[PDB]
DNA sequence: TCTAAGAACTCTGATGTCAGTAGATTACACT
DNA sequence: GTGTAATCTACTGACATCAGAGTTCTTAGA
């Protein structure tokens, strides 16, 4: 969606900014409609819900006797819905306003807390705005800082704080926005460290072994002397196998009437597996691994094959 | 931990003292067979600890005693027995109020221990040195009644 | 520590005539200070760790109630999960009229004996049934010598306190306030785990923080397999989660009871009741309808046995930050499943960090789930500030995106800037720096929701109406930057808006 | 008292003993409702709570003095509402008072 | 009798303050009550106990029905319903005046409480109560139809219902048909569809681990259900086929099942209702018979008890089956009469396995007479000399009679049951053996 | 002269998870 | 058979999470 927004910095430097979504975990378009057997009509089923008090199974009237509560320790506050809209934290609106600027390493790769990654571009046909944004972008780039902007899709949406990363491509410079955590969201854990490995002790035989490994299985290696490594596993251009399986299933279930489902088409598996050459390179290094570590046992589970014939 | 301690003390009283604070603190937590073992550890050394009556009412020893579990009851009445000479009367009254309950109980061994308790009460409180302690008089009366 | 275990904090205030009415000046009051502390920490714990345990018990009082019927100790509310019906009780005492009520209900402050007081608190922690993770006792007194008079009481005190130290209980007092008499080497250097008249440690116990926490809970343990034969035991842990508000519960008008939703599915043609077997899933493509078994509608996803599938390794420049998909997770071996695997994990970690390259893998978090491609970017530990864990050592999980995600952008042309305005924008961007710490900000929504919750819970006169750093401080930007907005207007802006 | 039956209340506050407010109502049999829906007659509160501030911010209810119901208990007969007996009113009562009161 | 004082105190425990503390006192008080009044032996004092336990102004049932709002008494409810379960056995059928109230208590508890720990026993008590009060007219006043309504509804609450409570739910839906078929007349087919379908899902799985205990409950409920409302020779290729192939699936331990409820219950299903499946038995005869014998010797005593009954029914149904038609020759003269014959004639197998083997030699006396009369007398002979060498062992104490001549007499009965003539020359021997058994 | 379709976000409800607890089941075992 | 172990499998609290459903906004629009 062409979302335009006013990139706000200060109280007097508004810029029309066009927001665009870059990466979103795609969800299949239309849900599996629930249908009754042996009649195959959608309209024959009602997922009706009923609310019943615990005493003697008294049924309570559907949508005007229930008022939502919350747990606050032992007891339940009778909150409501009307009180909800009366006390909910308001907001002005889009309010994509820059809180400040900070160093690259001041934010870290790990901490990104987003649902989705926006791309933050200029509202079209206002050139001076575009160059203004471009100035912004280069300046952040060479000075190697990032921006932290209050974000909000709109009213009735929770506000949002995160990094504004600035990006460059020979066709165009780019600026992208990601959720970064609020404090309540961050978690903290001890995680007893490892360089106290008085119980694990990675001996040099193991050390140089793993060296040989991670070199040997190098999924990427430089090509064309341009340092464009052998990234013949981009994973970026690779279709989501989930959707592949889903459309395949729908197919075989259409082209045939009732027949049992097929296995995964071997080209999908070939697709997901690494290009063979890595597997070819892999046997000897792993081979030396198997004699250089302890590998005490583990467990396993079952299926319908637990009692399925053949 | 309780099991280990019990097995230790079962032939060695002295070691208990060093851990008996924990023995008590852990008491009300457990339920079931381990309770028996815990109170047994308590028994092994009950003859020495001072201010045991307070510490013992801390955990609901009175309510602990009422439970239908023969071994738990046997160890509880034995606890009563040993701490008998040391406890002041004003509270031996409250402590015998549930001991007297065990007249109706069926575990023959349990009743034998009851009558031992009440024997001792009767022997050592007959005609107290002072009549003012209405507590003492009442204890004597109740003991006599149940023993009859 | 044992997860089901819980953190328990008992509260214990000096109820003598000592500080009930010290009020040297007319700005605070030590009892009104301690009660404020207790109310504050308790409401903080309500939201924070609603599962924990608290208890409040005063000592030296004239009335009496405790488990053991001792003298001058009063257990205000026993150890129980926090709840409103208790904040109410504490609040009943906050105030000059409140302190009149406190004194005329339980006592002005009689004689006491901290030996016995600690006895009381000990019995309290004992009485609870659930398991206790940490056990902590907070005195709120100031008589920095509990008693210089009867030393025997003092010997008994040191003895029992050592015991409590040995029974697994810690103890801590914050020296509240005393004219002079603001020392801990007088009788407490051997109790708690230089000195002044007010405690910093009690300041933060008013900071009034209200997030929530969960312990070291493994999100899922799966076996990273290098190949079809080598496997290691990894615990997929989580390090950022986007706490949504606690899910509301449905209640009846007339009685505030739970209402036990009872959704069901049933027939329209007849008043029948479709049992779960008697349903079918469906789609509509190509004007033709489709049927699958409800079992099949999830069988259509079985792709790999659960775990991690490391394939190769990849130069960290190539794992572009430009394509985040979901919050990252963390990787750290769990010695429990495949014994010794922690070694190999460490080996991979050390070597990869040394040779500055990623590790790509297939992630099947649970059964029935399609796999995604995630990279095991290693992470070095950092401790420098105070030698406390900051970034835990191991591998990240940067999920790599799939082709169905790129969302082809509506191409537009570029217009470079002139070095003049970018040279000034250098100054602009320099001026508005600020160091960004991780926990800088808060959700206004979550925070305000929690607030309004306490508001409705405690029958307050007002909501707290928190002010939250999310909104920018406008005047600050107007000032610290100067009027450069008109500079960039005259540089790169014509009349039109 | 067989009068307050078929009349449904809301004792939203009251701490005069609040839990005894509805008890006194109970031997009079007044229908006791914890949270006022569109059905209820009026709402009774011995002070202001934030929910009171809500139901003020949504005029869909009639909000009453503490003393009024006590008087109706001391009339042994329901006393239909009067200007002092209220501390806020609903729009139906306001349009009724646009007939029934000087402004 | 201290039952009265103890009970009196129990209802006191309801109103004490520290409810989370009053709970423990109450719980082991009620345990004491149970221990006291299950031991009782005097047929007088026993009545006093009973009428105090099910008392009204107080008593265990009122304690439940009134301590049911609180959650602090989960353990107490659990023990009180367990003690009802034991009592119901201890005074079978005497509780007759209180059955209706017990049923109302059971259904009340099942509706109210949350934690399974109280639901499991709750359903258990209904199971016991129904199973013991079958005959009496009391059955009509449990309003069993309403019970079927309520629990059938329970079967559809988004399947949140936990596992073991679900297995007992299926148990009761089953045994409900058995106790009072008349009220189920218009509801049975629905329930069959339910059990069949849910069994299918739960055992013809694709991804989910088999909720074993759920399955055990399912098929045992099916067993109880087939007692009436038969399902053979009517819609067999659908209905009976599904039931049957599920039974096969249950029997087959396609992996070594460390737990035994599923096979045990399956064997019982087959045992008590092979009469339905008689048609399809011959389809899989080889597999069935193999699996059963192999199954006849695992250590679990209950399982062995299931297995023997299963084999007995299998052989019996097969024997009945052949007695009608002449194509299954390539069945007996290819598999049975040789495999069990080879058992007897070679093995050093178990005593029990030998007994079932001799049985098998017998039960096929029918087909023997259908196919060739001249073999009937021959097998009669062979059996009676087996007898003659198994009784005249010259006082072999403690080993030989132990499990055998019961079997042989069973067998000789079987064979004579179809002998045309009488080998009178051998006859006196037979009654000599009969006396020996006596 | 304006009415749907997608969008998007949030919210709710199940599914599956993990640690813990403890029960009942099943193996072991008695000369 | 009888009785005591060992130990698997359960349930629950609790926490993530897909999906599913309720809701506002742009274009194409009588």
């Amino acid at each position: 969606i062409h979302w335009p927004c006013r990139l706000t910095i200060g109280s007097n430097l508004s810029i029309r900014i066009a927001a665009y979504k870059s990466i979103l975990q795609e969800r299949v378009k239309k849900t599996w409609t629930v249908v009754d057997a042996k009649t195959l009509k959608k309209e024959d089923i009602q997922k009706e819900t009923v609310y019943c008090l615990n005493d003697d199974d008294e049924t309570e009237v559907l949508k005007e006797d229930i008022i939502q509560g919350f747990r606050y320790g032992s007891d339940i506050v009778p909150f409501s819905k009307v009180d909800e809209e009366q006390m909910k934290y308001k907001s002005e609106g889009k309010c994509f306003s820059v809180l400040g600027f900070c160093k690259s390493s001041q934010v870290q790769r790990r901490f990104f807390m987003g649902n989705q990654v926006l791309k933050v571009f200029a509202a079209r046909d206002d050139e001076a705005a575009a160059v203004a944004l471009s100035s912004l972008i280069h300046a952040l780039d060479d000075l190697d800082m990032v921006a932290i902007v209050r974000y909000a899709y709109d009213k009735r949406a929770n506000p949002q704080v995160g990094v504004a990363f600035p990006h460059i491509k020979h066709n165009y410079e780019c600026l992208v926005y990601v959720q970064l955590p609020f404090m309540e969201d961050l978690r903290q854990y001890m995680f007893s460290s490892l360089k106290n490995s008085k119980k694990y002790a990675p001996t040099e035989a193991q050390l140089n072994a793993v060296d040989a490994l991670i070199d040997s299985m190098s999924l990427a290696k430089k090509d064309e002397k341009t340092d464009t490594l052998e990234d013949l596993f981009p994973t970026t251009k690779i279709p989501n196998p989930r959707f592949q399986r889903l459309f395949q299933c729908l197919l075989h279930r259409a082209l045939h009437p009732r027949e049992p489902l097929p296995p995964i088409q071997q080209h999908i598996w070939n697709m997901l597996n690494p290009p063979a050459e890595v597997t070819t390179k892999s046997q000897i290094p792993l081979s030396k691994i198997k004699t250089l570590f302890p590998l005490i046992e583990a467990k396993k589970k079952d299926q319908v094959t637990a009692q399925e014939i053949f | 931990f309780i099991v280990c301690l019990n097995k230790v003390t079962k032939s060695f009283p002295p070691l208990a003292d060093r851990f008996m604070n924990a023995v008590f603190f852990l008491l009300p937590k457990f339920h079931g067979v381990l309770k028996t073992l815990c109170l047994e550890v308590v028994l092994c050394r009950v003859e020495g600890m001072t201010e045991l009556y307070f510490q013992l009412k801390s955990k609901d020893f009175v309510q602990v005693m009422r439970h239908r579990d023969d071994e738990r009851q046997k160890v509880c009445l034995d606890i009563i027995y040993k701490m008998m000479p040391k406890l002041k009367p004003v509270e031996l009254r409250e402590l015998l109020n549930p001991v007297v309950e065990f007249v109706s109980h069926p575990s023959t061994t349990c009743r034998e221990q009851m009558y031992n308790i009440l024997m001792w009460i009767h022997d050592n409180y007959r005609d107290p040195e002072s009549e003012t302690d209405n507590d003492s008089q009442e204890i004597f009366k109740l003991a006599k009644d149940v023993l009859i | 520590y044992k997860y089901s275990g819980r953190d328990s904090l008992i509260f214990l205030v000096d109820a003598s005539k000592a500080m009930f009415e010290s009020q040297s000046e007319d700005e605070l009051t030590p009892f009104d200070m301690s009660i404020q502390c207790i109310q504050s920490v308790y409401i903080s714990k309500i939201i924070s760790s609603d599962r924990d345990l608290l208890a409040v018990v005063f000592y030296g009082t004239e009335k009496d109630k405790n488990s053991v019927n001792f003298k001058n100790i009063y257990v205000l509310q026993e150890l129980d999960n926090p709840g409103a019906k208790r904040i109410l009780e504490l609040d009943q005492f906050k105030g000059q009229q409140g302190q009149k009520r406190f004194q005329d209900m339980m006592g002005h402050g009689s004689d006491y004996s901290l030996s016995e007081v600690l006895w009381v608190c000990a019995n309290l922690f004992s009485d609870v049934q659930f398991k206790m993770s940490h056990k902590r006792i907070m005195l709120f007194t100031n008589e920095d010598n509990p008693h210089g008079n009867d030393s025997a009481k003092a010997s008994r005190a040191r003895t029992k306190a050592g015991d409590l130290r040995d029974t697994g209980i810690f103890l801590d007092l914050m020296h509240l306030k005393k004219p002079g008499g603001f020392d801990i080497s007088l009788f407490y250097r051997d109790i708690i785990s230089v000195h002044f008249e007010e405690s910093s440690k009690l300041e933060d116990l008013l900071r009034k923080v209200r997030a929530k926490e969960t312990r070291k809970r493994a999100l899922s343990r799966l076996k990273l397999k290098l190949n079809k034969d080598i496997v290691i035991s990894v615990g997929i842990y989580n390090l950022v989660q986007k706490a949504l508000k606690p899910p509301p519960i449905k209640l009846y008008r007339e009685t505030n009871e739970p209402v036990k939703t009872k959704t069901r599915t049933f027939n329209t043609s007849t008043g029948g009741l479709l049992l779960p077997s008697d349903t079918k899933r469906s789609q509509i493509y190509g004007s033709r309808q489709i049927i699958l078994e409800k079992e099949e509608t999830e069988e259509l996803k079985r792709f790999d046995d659960p775990g991690l599938m490391l394939m190769g390794f990849k130069p960290l420049v190539l794992l572009k930050k430009h394509h985040y998909l979901r919050p990252s997770l963390f990787v750290y071996p769990e010695e429990s499943l495949v014994i010794g695997s922690s070694t190999l994990f460490s080996a991979l970690l050390i070597k990869c960090l040394e040779k500055e390259v990623a590790a790509l893998c297939r992630y099947t978090p649970r059964r029935n789930i399609p796999p995604y491609f995630v990279a095991l970017v290693p992470q070095e530990e950092e401790l420098d500030d105070q030698k406390i864990q900051v970034t835990p050592p191991g591998f990240q999980l940067v999920f790599l995106p799939f082709a169905d995600d790129k969302r082809k952008m509506p191409f537009t042309e570029k217009i470079m800037a002139t070095p003049e305005q970018v040279g000034k924008m250098k100054a602009i961007v320099e001026k508005l720096r600020f160091t960004y710490r991780s926990d800088s900000f808060e959700n206004p929504v979550l925070q305000q929701h929690f607030r309004n919750l306490e508001a409705l819970a405690l029958d307050l006169m007002e909501p707290e109406q928190a002010v939250d750093l999310t909104l920018p401080k406008v005047e600050a930007m107007n000032k610290r930057l100067g009027s450069l907005v008109d500079e960039f207007k005259e540089l790169v802006y014509p009349p039109d808006y | 008292s067989n009068i307050f039956e078929d009349v449904e209340f809301c004792v939203m506050s009251g701490t005069q003993p609040k839990p005894d407010l509805e008890n006194r109502i109970a031997e009079f049999g007044g229908y006791i409702v914890q949270n006022p829906g569109p059905d209820t007659y009026c709402v009774i509160a011995g002070s202001e709570n934030i929910r009171v501030k809500n139901i003020i911010l949504s005029n869909k209810h009639d909000v009453v003095k503490p003393a009024w119901l006590l008087e109706c208990f001391k009339t042994k007969s329901f006393v239909p509402w009067q200007p002092r007996f209220m501390i806020h009113m609903c729009p139906s009562t306001k349009e009724h008072f646009a007939r029934e009161y000087d402004c | 009798a201290g039952v009265r004082c103890s009970l009196l105190r129990l209802q006191e425990t309801l109103s004490a303050a520290d409810r989370c503390g009053a709970a423990l006192a109450g719980h082991q008080l009620i345990r004491g009550l149970g221990q006291e009044c299950v031991l009782s032996s005097s047929p007088a004092v026993l009545a006093l106990q009973t009428s105090l336990v099910f008392s009204r102004d107080f008593g265990l049932l009122v304690f439940v029905r009134k301590s049911l709002n609180s959650i602090e008494f989960r353990e107490c409810r659990e023990e009180i319903l367990k003690f009802l379960c034991i009592f119901l056995e201890k005074m079978g059928q005497k509780i007759a005046p209180y059955s209706v109230e017990i049923k109302n208590t059971c259904t009340s508890v099942y509706t109210k409480d949350r934690a399974a720990k109280c639901k499991i026993p709750a359903l258990d008590l209904l199971i016991k109560l129904l199973q013991t009060f079958r005959s009496s007219r009391l059955m009509d006043e449990f309003k069993i139809g309403e019970l079927f309504s309520k629990f059938y509804g329970e079967l559809a609450l988004k399947k949140k219902i936990p596992d073991t409570v679900l297995e007992k739910v299926y148990e009761l839906l089953g045994l409900l048909g058995e106790v009072h078929p008349s009220e189920m007349i218009n509801n049975a087919e629905n329930l069959f569809r339910a059990f069949l379908g849910e069994l299918k899902t739960q055992m013809t799985s694709a991804v989910r681990e088999p909720k074993l205990p759920v399955l055990a409950g399912c098929l045992k409920g099916l067993s109880s259900l087939l007692c009436n409302f038969t399902k053979s020779m009517e819609e067999d290729p659908q209905t009976s086929r599904e039931i049957f192939n599920f039974v096969l699936k249950a029997i087959r331990p396609q992996i070594d099942l460390k737990r035994y409820a599923v096979p045990s219950a399956g064997l019982r299903l087959f045992a008590l209702h092979a009469s339905q499946f008689s048609t399809c038995l011959l389809d899989n005869y080889v597999s069935l018979f193999e699996v059963l014998l192999k199954w006849c010797a695992h250590t679990n005593v209950e399982l062995k008890k299931a297995a023997l009954s299963a084999l007995e029914s299998f052989l019996k149904q097969v024997s009945n089956m052949v007695a009608k038609n002449a194509e299954m020759h390539k069945n007996k003269l290819q598999y049975f009469m040789e495999q069990f014959y080879g058992i007897i004639r070679n093995v050093d197998s178990n005593n029990k396995e030998l007994s079932i083997a001799i049985r098998g030699y017998g039960l096929f006396a029918g087909p023997c007479k259908v196919i060739n009369a001249k073999d009937v007398d021959f097998m009669y002979v062979e059996l009676i000399q087996r007898c003659k060498q198994m009784f005249l062992t010259q006082t072999d104490t403690g080993d030989d009679r132990v499990y055998q001549m019961p079997s042989f007499l069973q067998s000789v009965a079987s064979v004579l049951l179809y002998l045309d003539t009488v080998p009178e020359v051998y006859t006196p021997v037979l009654e000599h053996l009969v006396v020996m058994q006596i």
